[PDB]
RNA sequence: GGCGCCCUGGAAUGGGUUCGCCCCGAGAGAGGGGCCCGUGCCUUGGAAAGCGUCGCGGUUCCGGCGGCGUCCGGUGAGCUCUCGCUGGCCCUUGAAAAUCCGGGGGAGAGGGUGUAAAUCUCGCGCCGGGCCGUACCCAUAUCCGCAGCAGGUCUCCAAG
RNA sequence: CCGAGGGGCUCUCGCUUCUGGCGCCAAGCGCCCGCCCGGCCGGGCGCGACCCGCUCCGGGGACAGUGCCAGGUGGGGAGU
């Protein structure tokens, strides 16, 4: 609808009950919580393969 | 003290309030536009007339810096009716007409007997 | 006695550019701390289209590290560069295609687009469509390195202005034929105010020093000194040499 | 116990926003405080006249502290103590007629214009001289005058301290002319300690250009130089 | 009517579809679902009113009184309007802002129970919405051209 | 440099680069009052987030500029 007329409806028509609801995509949702979780990982595999390189030089 | 951010922005200082020692105009000019110089006199032509008994409003000629707040309650208190709503119009010698409508409690061919027409 | 149009064009009135779908000033964020020391990485959301401008635009978001906010800058987007991608700008950025980093790091040879003509000037040298610059012959002492302009001047600048790597995009740009004067009226439409221009030989002598006459010519000479006043300087201004070409330059 | 973590932010370039620290450097100032800041370089920076010299050599305040004990009960006259003083005067006039009552009430002078009295006609003991004079022209004859006419002089810090002596703001010099004989003990004692640092040393005081040091961020690349000439040599 | 929405499952002997294209292992065809627009139809409004027609009252106010009717279908490169899908063109990329909304965050807040709190964008109910314009012409006669001047003057509707 | 557990003629800095994600409004430690009779709540400060200093940081810089005068040039313009 138009703007000024999303002030009449009510938050039930207005979003979707995922997270991000009635701003993302919802495919995108499914990347976003994969690219979240593929890299916050990588970030701990190449701390602790950093960490046994001091002690094993 | 730290200045977290690289702006100078001046401090809020105190501002007082104006306590004059004397008025300026001495005594509070009166309303000239009271509830009698509101509504000049009623109109009486014959489209006026036959709007009175067959819609249960009168019509007045109303001054010109009168909203129609100011003349729902002039007309209250001067013949003492209550009004249901108010429709002005400016007409083209100047002045402004109004059409005033009564509650449906009240009549307008009686309460136009008692006020001469 | 009547002004001429060459120096109309200094009043700005019909003559102001046309600024109005711009998409805005493209120019390389403002330098700080991170900058100097290190590298902030952004990422390229669009390329978009100035119209009067050949090149494209793209913008970048980058994490502001002061407030918690997201702020968008608009690079001249250096050729091969695809939305999505990582930028890195600063100091220690790695020497990729279309990062931005500081003339003295990047060794000699090296092909730049919009580079600043002085440090902080937030990128001014080299930024149409399909030009670029090389540097060459770094000064570790005495900071100061020269580069190759598009006009083939050679020029020495200081060694921190911060430039981003490789070629504009939009290249070969004038290769094709404008072809008919119809697409040249929608070519200067978006720019400025400039297109039809009428031979001075073909006006009335009010109008321009070489029009009038009862045959078409210039009568005097077409080539004028520099320090000619104003509305006198038409034609071949303070040449050094007239005539077809002949060799390239062949004078600094 | 159970459950609490240290989780501390690495603040590095591309880490965590950088928390409010001082920035009480790089802040925008006004155009009156940058004003005000930059001539307080400028006096630093450009061949000062020795004239105008002669001051930034003020007392120390040990001295100055012992000067204003000293000046402290020579007081001048507030309004409501010259109430009370005209009574005192005409109570006893009423009563008694003293043809003398009292010989002497002593007191020190104030102002530019009347020491500048004092010192050229040699009436004066010690000049107190003010510091931080606007138009500092209003002052600068001075010190030159009290040599001529051998009067001691000595320059204190802040014109707003012996501004508070004389119940005023800013007074800019006091005179001593009659001290009291029981503590002309006190005066004669601090001032030797003033002639010598100023009358004495005139020669030289005269000679004393002030000011032209360079800004801390151009005399380090001076020294980082001078260490790279250190570096050659050996 | 549309979907660049979902699930199962996996296609070459390639297939599915358009007027044109296009589409598919980054999931075709096939099967079952989901949202969006629903200006169309039914229903509430709503037959009481509207019109058509027949008939009788009332000097007069009469938004009189009554009978019956206001029904079925078809077709289209029709015309106008509208919505959508899809392309084509451009050294042409085809406005800003107020306003309104959704999300990310989680400082806080709320009654503490065999009782009810904070809060509610749900269903009702209550009061108010001031001020200025509003007639008429819009022109071979209400405008401008000295005039009821073959001139000039921006649009929307449109039948056989 | 030499060399013995080590010193520093000399130094580099360092804490973000496979991916259209996230990121602020302190965790933690140390203390101190009112608060529990060697226990519980309600607040505040410091470190975390180094210290000092004369320009906000750069680039120019006694030139450019500007003021007055002097000489070129001057149908760009004026008058005839
Ligand atoms: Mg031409």
């Amino acid at each position: 609808v138009r703007p000024k007329v999303l002030m009449r409806l009510s938050k039930t028509k207005k979003h979707v009950s995922r997270a991000y609801g009635g701003s993302m995509c919802a495919k995108c949702v499914r990347d976003r919580i994969k690219r979240a979780f593929l890299i916050e990982e990588q970030k701990i595999v190449v701390k602790v393969l950093k960490a046994q390189a001091q002690s094993q030089k | 003290k730290i200045r977290t951010s690289p702006t100078f922005r001046r401090p809020k200082t105190l501002r007082l309030r104006r306590q004059p020692k004397y008025p300026r105009k001495s005594a509070p000019r009166r309303n000239k536009l009271d509830h009698y110089a509101i509504i000049k006199f009623p109109l009486t032509t014959e489209s006026a007339m036959k709007k009175i008994e067959d819609n249960n409003t009168l019509v007045f000629i109303v001054d010109v810096k009168a909203n129609k707040h100011q003349i729902k309650q002039a007309v209250k208190k001067l013949y003492d009716i209550d009004v249901a709503k108010v429709n002005t119009l400016i007409r083209p010698d100047g002045e402004k007409k109004a059409y005033v409508r009564l509650a449906p409690d009240y009549d307008a061919l009686d309460v136009a007997n008692k006020i001469g027409i | 006695g009547r002004v001429i149009r060459g120096q109309r064009k200094g009043a700005g009135s019909v003559f102001r550019a046309h600024v109005k779908h711009r998409k805005g000033a493209a120019r390389l964020r403002a330098v700080d701390f991170a900058e100097r020391h290190g590298y902030i990485k952004g990422i390229v959301k669009d390329i978009i289209h100035d119209p009067g401008r050949g090149a494209p635009l793209a913008k970048v978001v980058f994490r502001d590290p002061y407030r918690f906010k997201k702020r968008t800058e608009l690079f001249i987007a250096a050729e091969g560069i695809h939305t999505g991608q990582f930028v890195y700008c600063g100091k220690k950025a790695q020497l990729n295609i279309g990062n931005v980093l500081p003339v003295g790091t990047m060794p000699e040879g090296t092909i730049v687009c919009c580079l600043e003509e002085k440090p902080g000037d937030r990128g001014k040298l080299a930024r149409a469509s399909g030009n670029y610059a090389t540097v060459i012959s770094h000064n570790p002492e005495t900071k100061k390195t020269r580069v190759k302009l598009p006009s083939g001047s050679k020029k020495v600048i200081s060694s921190a202005n911060r430039a981003v790597v490789g070629v504009v995009a939009g290249g070969g740009r004038i290769d094709k034929p404008i072809l008919k004067a119809g697409r040249a009226y929608h070519k200067y439409k978006a720019k400025r105010n400039c297109w039809p221009r009428v031979r001075g030989v073909a006006m009335n002598p009010v109008e321009h020093p070489f029009g009038g006459g009862n045959h078409q010519h210039i009568g005097k000479p077409s080539t004028i000194r520099r320090d000619a006043p104003a509305g006198r300087k038409v034609g071949l201004i303070a040449a050094r040499r007239t005539g077809r070409l002949r060799g390239t330059k062949t004078v600094q | 116990n159970p459950l609490f973590e240290k989780r501390p932010k690495n603040f590095g370039i591309g880490q965590d926003i950088q928390p409010k620290r001082d920035l009480t450097r790089f802040v925008k100032w006004p155009r009156y405080i940058r004003l005000q800041r930059q001539r307080a370089i400028l006096y630093k920076r450009l061949k000062v006249p020795p004239a105008i010299n002669q001051f930034t050599q003020a007392l120390d305040r040990q001295t100055a502290t012992q000067l204003l004990k000293l000046a402290h009960k020579y007081r001048p006259e507030t309004k409501q103590e010259k109430k009370q003083r005209l009574l005192a005067r005409a109570e006893k006039k009423a009563a008694g007629k003293g043809d003398v009552p009292t010989k002497r009430p002593p007191v020190l002078r104030a102002g530019v214009n009347t020491v500048t009295t004092l010192v050229e006609n040699k009436k004066a003991q010690l000049v107190v001289i003010a510091h931080d004079v606007d138009p500092i022209e209003l002052v600068v004859f001075l010190p030159a005058l009290c040599r001529k006419m051998g009067v001691p002089y000595c320059i204190i810090k802040g014109k707003a301290r012996l501004g508070r002596l004389v119940h005023r703001k800013t007074c800019t010099t006091v005179a001593f002319t009659q001290v009291n004989s029981e503590d002309k003990g006190a005066l004669a004692k601090l001032v030797e300690a003033i002639r010598t640092n100023y009358n004495d040393r005139y020669d030289e005081i005269r000679r004393h250009w002030g000011g032209n040091v360079l800004g801390p961020k151009s005399v380090a690349r001076i020294a980082k130089l001078e260490k790279a000439k250190a570096k050659e040599l050996a």
